Protein backbone atom coordinates (compact mmCIF):
# COMPACT_ATOMS: atom_id res chain seq x y z
CA UNK A 1 0.00 0.00 0.00
CA UNK A 2 1.03 3.79 -0.62
CA UNK A 3 2.95 3.54 -3.75
CA UNK A 4 3.65 6.93 -5.07
CA UNK A 5 5.08 7.80 -8.86
CA UNK A 6 8.24 8.63 -8.76
CA UNK A 7 9.26 10.98 -11.61
CA UNK A 8 12.52 10.35 -13.08
CA UNK A 9 14.07 11.40 -16.89
CA UNK A 10 13.03 8.89 -19.76
CA UNK A 11 15.67 6.04 -19.89
CA UNK A 12 14.35 4.44 -22.37
CA UNK A 13 16.71 6.46 -25.43
CA UNK A 14 19.76 5.76 -23.16
CA UNK A 15 19.07 2.20 -22.82
CA UNK A 16 18.78 1.79 -26.54
CA UNK A 17 21.91 3.42 -27.35
CA UNK A 18 23.56 1.18 -24.74
CA UNK A 19 22.00 -2.06 -26.33
CA UNK A 20 22.61 -1.23 -29.90
CA UNK A 21 26.06 -0.50 -28.56
CA UNK A 22 26.50 -4.15 -27.30
CA UNK A 23 25.12 -5.88 -30.54
CA UNK A 24 27.03 -4.17 -32.75
CA UNK A 25 30.68 -4.15 -30.76
CA UNK A 26 29.27 -8.29 -30.21
CA UNK A 27 27.81 -8.85 -33.68
CA UNK A 28 31.79 -8.82 -35.09
CA UNK A 29 33.42 -9.30 -31.64
CA UNK A 30 32.00 -13.00 -31.24
CA UNK A 31 33.39 -14.27 -34.50
CA UNK A 32 36.47 -12.99 -34.31
CA UNK A 33 36.60 -14.35 -30.82
CA UNK A 34 35.73 -17.83 -32.23
CA UNK A 35 37.54 -17.45 -35.12
CA UNK A 36 41.01 -16.73 -33.27
CA UNK A 37 40.01 -19.59 -31.09
CA UNK A 38 39.98 -21.67 -34.04
CA UNK A 39 43.24 -20.85 -35.46
CA UNK A 40 44.92 -21.07 -31.94
CA UNK A 41 43.70 -24.52 -31.53
CA UNK A 42 43.27 -26.16 -34.96
CA UNK A 43 46.61 -24.09 -36.85
CA UNK A 44 48.53 -23.44 -34.18
CA UNK A 45 51.74 -21.15 -33.88
CA UNK A 46 54.83 -21.90 -35.69
CA UNK A 47 58.38 -23.39 -34.17
CA UNK A 48 61.54 -21.36 -34.23
CA UNK A 49 63.96 -23.54 -36.48
CA UNK A 50 67.41 -22.60 -38.02
CA UNK A 51 67.48 -22.10 -41.97
CA UNK A 52 68.67 -24.60 -44.22
CA UNK A 53 71.50 -24.23 -45.97
CA UNK A 54 71.00 -22.60 -49.86
CA UNK A 55 67.40 -21.24 -48.64
CA UNK A 56 65.89 -17.86 -48.73
CA UNK A 57 62.76 -17.67 -46.55
CA UNK A 58 60.30 -15.25 -47.56
CA UNK A 59 59.65 -11.93 -45.72
CA UNK A 60 56.59 -13.49 -44.10
CA UNK A 61 58.32 -16.75 -42.81
CA UNK A 62 59.98 -14.82 -40.10
CA UNK A 63 56.93 -14.79 -37.62
CA UNK A 64 54.97 -16.72 -35.06
CA UNK A 65 51.38 -15.97 -35.49
CA UNK A 66 49.52 -16.90 -38.32
CA UNK A 67 47.57 -13.96 -38.62
CA UNK A 68 50.50 -11.73 -37.98
CA UNK A 69 52.32 -14.23 -41.20
CA UNK A 70 48.82 -13.53 -43.43
CA UNK B 1 0.42 39.52 14.60
CA UNK B 2 -0.77 36.05 12.14
CA UNK B 3 -1.68 36.73 8.44
CA UNK B 4 -3.30 38.56 6.48
CA UNK B 5 -7.24 37.28 5.05
CA UNK B 6 -5.82 37.68 1.90
CA UNK B 7 -2.34 35.48 2.85
CA UNK B 8 -4.68 32.82 4.93
CA UNK B 9 -7.35 32.42 1.43
CA UNK B 10 -4.36 31.95 -0.95
CA UNK B 11 -2.28 29.56 1.52
CA UNK B 12 -6.00 27.83 1.75
CA UNK B 13 -6.28 27.77 -1.70
CA UNK B 14 -2.57 26.91 -2.49
CA UNK B 15 -3.10 23.53 0.03
CA UNK B 16 -5.84 22.50 -1.55
CA UNK B 17 -4.38 22.32 -4.77
CA UNK B 18 -1.18 20.58 -3.48
CA UNK B 19 -2.69 17.85 -1.73
CA UNK B 20 -5.34 16.84 -4.40
CA UNK B 21 -1.78 17.01 -6.80
CA UNK B 22 -0.53 14.84 -4.05
CA UNK B 23 -2.90 12.66 -4.07
CA UNK B 24 -2.99 11.89 -7.68
CA UNK B 25 0.58 10.68 -7.76
CA UNK B 26 -0.69 7.46 -6.37
CA UNK B 27 -0.60 4.55 -8.54
CA UNK B 28 -3.56 2.31 -9.28
CA UNK B 29 -3.61 -0.75 -8.61
CA UNK B 30 -3.12 -2.08 -11.98
CA UNK B 31 -0.07 -0.44 -12.45
CA UNK B 32 2.93 -0.38 -13.44
CA UNK B 33 1.23 -2.84 -16.75
CA UNK B 34 4.60 -4.76 -17.52
CA UNK B 35 5.00 -5.79 -20.68
CA UNK B 36 5.09 -10.42 -21.23
CA UNK B 37 9.06 -10.42 -20.79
Amino acid sequence: GKRLFIIKPSGFYDKRFLKLLRFYILLTGIPVVIGITLINVFIGEAELAEIPEGYVPEHWEYFKHPISRW
Amino acid sequence: SGYTPDEKLRLQQLRELRRRWLKDQELSPREPVLPPR
